DNA sequence: CAAATGCTATCAAAAAAAAAAAATGATAGCAATCT
DNA sequence: AGATTGCTATCATTTTTTTTATTTTGATAGCATTG
């Protein structure tokens, strides 16, 4: 998944590229870091896995299809 | 925003579910993710037909205290507008060749209403829809 | 508090209509009678299921400029709780014996949540759900 | 039709005006509704002999 | 006031004009008196009256300007 | 909708209140009347400055727990954006040889902002505030 | 938090600005420092109050992209609840002999309402209105 | 003034589209508007000097 | 190295402005009724 | 016989609706340059 970002502030830009510097990173790292962090932090909860305890707590269950 | 059908929903608290599946439902925000009233019907009642036992008991709990209430707000119902999609989602399909079952239409109606994409296994019928459909049974390739 | 199934509300559209059905609708008090969106939809898809014509569209018009507009704010969604009660009545039936289409249960957990009467020609699968039923096609 | 309501105390219209917008209709709309409302109240729907009218005028036909 | 109202369909005319008569009285007198007893509901409060009664309740105060 | 400035409320509490506007005030919506956060300011002010004694102590409960009230959530705060209209509309009267004053260019603003009317006694400045006025002492007439 | 009263936030662009109250707003931390609608309305005016010109054209460019978006968020509107502080703080001032503007009054409301610091030279009003001052003309 | 961002995991990608659509703005405007506060909070801004600048800038004013 | 970066590009859909059409809100003008 | 009423009409806006440009996203494609 990529994804382009045009008219970015050009003072923007180097505070990026410095923070980037000062940490061990390629510009376009710290740009997937900084992102990838808050989107982490919208994960209120993993739905996924969630329910897969619940499966996993009753052994699994089948339900009926019910649907023509 | 994405509408969760029936079978998908169900995977997870399957056997051995199916891990590709639970793998995308990981990869969800709670909030984007919606279920039809119709649905929600579906589960409820699926989860009633089983013998009693310990199992129907703790299941029929979690399904109600932990699951569901995880959509509060975001569970659709079938409402009289829904209805006129349905009424063209479906004489459209059947004037086209393949025809849609009434469940499945209430349930893409409902999804095209609000222009949401279907998670479903069996996106055969859907696409018929012109309703964005997505398997998460299969690989992400998108161009 | 009267809730109208697919089969009696379309009755009167058809052929020969049953005259008995035609004068128990003309006793009512439209301010009473209501509707499950899901049976507007089996109704708005039975128009839209016909073959283009003039039938066709005189149909569509009045259904939509006509007979929808007298329900208007009485077409009964189908919710989350109207989705719990679907599957009490449907599960407790079909556990003893006694099926109910999802058709039908649909209109009966409707009719169950607001204690309305559904008026229907299968009380079959109604008095199943424990749902008061009157079958227009009687008297009284 | 046309109808023209004049000598209309002015706080009445005041109070209309405000229902009108604050449920984001013209004055002019609110009106016709609410003298509407009264038509459709004032009228007792047949609502069996309605429909098998509908009915017998397109040949009549069957839902399902 | 003055309003006039168009497109209004012949039905509900009809409609308001039976009211009227049976009403024993004009159109313009039934519209009017529709429209009154609506306004009359929403009136919940009487800012005017409902401030006056203070002043009468303190015997009337002059504020300071202030501005 | 309609914004009452300070000396429009006032007039009921009066000794002799004025017959046409106390009428005036009759023959609305509450609802549709607003107030400024500095009106109320006003109001407020007016009162405290009063001599210690039982006038001013009813006055207030009367303020506080019955007028007021009454508006709440219609209370309109001298916020940021309604500042920019401010500097506009002072700034064009300046260059119009009337002058509109700190204390009325925050109400005539404030009410511009929302599009309202400014009922007061005082139209005199608010007209050249390009803000629509109504002297609730005068009459109405023709257009 | 700190609330800069209109003379100080507008020294600065003053022709000769005061060297000490520039180097005490070069301490603070920005996100610390607020600014009131009413100070932010007066700021506004007195560009607006300039002939047509370069001069002018600049000074609003640079006060609506350099300048105000610097607080944004932090820019406290009057409201009804500070309406009451500000009843109080002129009342009891007023009458003990002090008088208080209310151009001031509004910003010791302000400051009163959210407990703030108000920065200022006009320090005599504040200390009457039991707010905590601070002249940026003096050093510490 | 361009920045591409690739290999960007399909989720994260999700939670940012997610908070996008949430404030009414696409998804760019969103990683725009993301470092931009980034840079914000990386700057220490010094409001006197800032301002006795601005002045100087244009011949001194008062209010 | 091949994988990763930093930039510029493509390119087909989505996502301000100019013009055209309704309504709305205010009366204004009469002929035909009632008082 | 003066006020009311029923119907139309004028007209300067508002408010919508439709067209016609312009911008912006999406999504990912080139190309020369480090874990």
């Amino acid at each position: 998944a990529s994804v382009v970002i045009r008219n970015l502030s050009e003072a923007t830009h180097n505070a990026i590229k410095f923070r980037a510097r000062a940490a061990g990173r390629s510009t376009e790292a710290e740009i997937r870091l900084i992102l990838d962090n808050i989107a982490k932090a919208q994960q209120t909860v993993r739905l996924g896995s969630m329910l897969a305890s619940i499966g996993q707590e009753i052994g699994g269950v089948e339900l009926e299809d019910v649907r023509g | 925003m994405i509408l969760l059908d029936t079978n998908v929903i169900s995977e997870p608290l399957r056997p051995q579910p199916n891990e590709r599946v639970v793998a995308w439902l990981d990869s969800l925000i709670l909030e984007d993710v919606y279920l039809s009233a119709i649905t929600v019907a579906e589960m409820r009642l699926g989860v009633a037909l089983l013998l009693n036992g310990k199992k129907k008991n703790v299941l029929h709990e979690r399904m109600e205290q932990s699951i569901l209430p995880l959509f509060a707000g975001r569970i659709l119902p079938f409402d009289e507008p829904v209805a006129a999609i349905y009424a063209q989602i479906r004489s459209y399909a059947k004037t086209h060749g393949k025809e849609i079952a009434a469940a499945d239409g209430y349930i893409a109606a409902t999804a095209k209403q609000h222009s949401m994409t279907v998670a479903t296994r069996d996106t055969g019928s859907f696409f018929a829809a012109d309703v964005a459909v997505f398997n998460p049974w299969h690989l992400e390739h998108h161009h």
